[PDB]
């Protein structure tokens, strides 16, 4: 097992404005 | 539903080194938004076994919206790198500033302490305890407004029906967990005004010892009222430290802050 | 296969109830091997803000292999539930045993203490501090042996603990410096308390109120009853020291005379 | 919220090692 790097943190593309 | 990718950004010039990779200036190709892109390398995080410290610092920070806290907007990762999308702070660190001015005046210090106390209140209101703050972790936005940037030692806060089995040191110090952030403020206040922290010494052992004995001195130019504040914050027993409201209201702060 | 699915398991009687769901007996179909399948309701978990606590618990425990530590073989989850695949402990908790026998003779006590100290020496060996150990979290394998099985407050020690502390030192408060010097030694208090509870049938610092218990622990106010021998008094007294540092090491608890003398 | 733990998720042949 290496790490999956799944965090409970946003990963969604964001519109700026 | 649409997800970050590396080719959503124009990678600009570097802003710094850092332990596990680098921070680059960058622009979001569509919106033209200037941000900062922190790149870490998976093979170095695995070798140091610090992935879970990364995960935690990213989980915690990315759920924090506050003018005085660096926004981390998101993250993603390719086969070899991890990328963190951060607010960009132009005017460097409070560490550089303090070297270049040697020390700060009452007006600057009270103002900085007000921004730290507000950011810290918010943090606690989210059951988050920051713990360790150095000036190196304090960046400046483009109005020189102060930005808490590191969260490596931060924890999320919860308790008992189980004390019969708890040692005194977990019993105490814990469930007075807020008051750890008050100590930090006292040390920063001292440091901004005097130029260096109150327990600095030749040896780590001199230093440590001083911290426990709470042995420090005030140079003659430190005003009675700053001393008052600094002294309530640097209390051995966390119970006797004030709350962040008492700091924001403390007359020396309101007397000198360029702004609330 | 690659991944676990609920359909690999026949499922038998409930082995008991937890906060967030129930533990079942269970058998893997293809090898007919007996295990326990712990079931945690995502709804209740997310409503109680313990997802990350759970995550920590499963990660830490899954990487420990020791005869006196409960194996967590794997996890998986479906839309509603998180499932833990654990080694089955046939003979119940030490808590239920303790309260049928009232207290244990010194043979059992020393045996369990040895079993515990081995388990924590290993945990420490792999940079893990177990924290809250009480009888309820101690199960019994087939031959009567202890299995530690909570890790709810278990933490990975930050490694490079001399270097990583040293350097931010000016900035952290006494609490935090002592916290990280001897967090390790918290597991020694626990041995002391438990050892005491095993012989006497109630912990050292029991009281009517949380506040008294708190003062008692705080001042290390306890007394032994008469039937507790010198070797025991000696060991517990050494383990329950107010200042973390004066507590012995696990190496010294294994070597201790009273232990070797009664450990089977 | 994603329930990815850096912990083992793979089937085990229990008759083995
Ligand atoms: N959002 C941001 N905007 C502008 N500059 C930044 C930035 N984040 C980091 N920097 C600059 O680049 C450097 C990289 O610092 P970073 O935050 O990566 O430190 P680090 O925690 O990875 C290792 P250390 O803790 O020893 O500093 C910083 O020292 C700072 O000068
Ligand atoms: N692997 C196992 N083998 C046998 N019995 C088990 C077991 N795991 C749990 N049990 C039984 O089921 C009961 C509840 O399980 P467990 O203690 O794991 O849930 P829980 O952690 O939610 C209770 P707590 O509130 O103390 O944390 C235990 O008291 C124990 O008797």
């Amino acid at each position: 097992v290496k790490s999956s790097y799944s965090y409970d943190a946003p990963s969604d593309f964001i519109n700026f404005s | 539903k649409r997800q970050w990718a590396l080719e959503d950004f124009e990678i600009g010039r570097p802003l710094g080194k850092g332990k596990f990779g680098n921070v680059y200036l960058a622009r979001e190709k569509q919106s033209k938004f200037i941000l900062a892109l922190k790149v870490l390398f998976k093979a170095q995080l695995e070798k140091a076994g610090v992935e879970h410290q990364l995960r935690r610092e990213v989980e915690i920070q990315s759920h924090l919206r506050h003018p005085n806290i660096l926004r981390l907007y998101g993250y993603f990762h390719d086969a070899t790198r991890v990328y963190l999308i951060l607010e960009y702070a132009p005017l460097g660190t409070v560490y550089r500033e303090l070297q270049k001015l040697s020390k700060f005046d009452e007006q600057r210090t009270a103002t900085y302490i007000t921004e730290l106390a507000n950011a810290l209140s918010y943090c606690h209101s989210k059951r988050v305890i920051h713990r360790d703050i150095k000036p190196e972790n304090l960046l400046l936005g483009s109005a020189g407004e102060l930005k808490i940037a590191d969260f490596g030692w931060s924890v999320h806060a919860p308790l008992c029906g189980t004390l019969d089995y708890l040692p005194p040191e977990m019993i105490e110090g814990r469930m007075h967990d807020e008051k750890v952030d008050l100590w930090s403020l006292g040390v920063l206040c001292y440091e901004f005004l005097v130029g260096k922290p109150p327990f600095e010494a030749n040896t780590y052992q001199e230093t440590y010892k001083r911290i426990s004995r709470v042995e420090f001195t005030f140079p003659d130019f430190v005003t009675e009222g700053a001393r008052d504040l600094i002294s309530r914050l640097l209390k051995h027993n966390p119970s006797q430290r004030p709350m962040l409201r008492e700091v924001l209201e403390h007359p020396w702060i309101t007397a000198n802050s360029s702004k609330p």
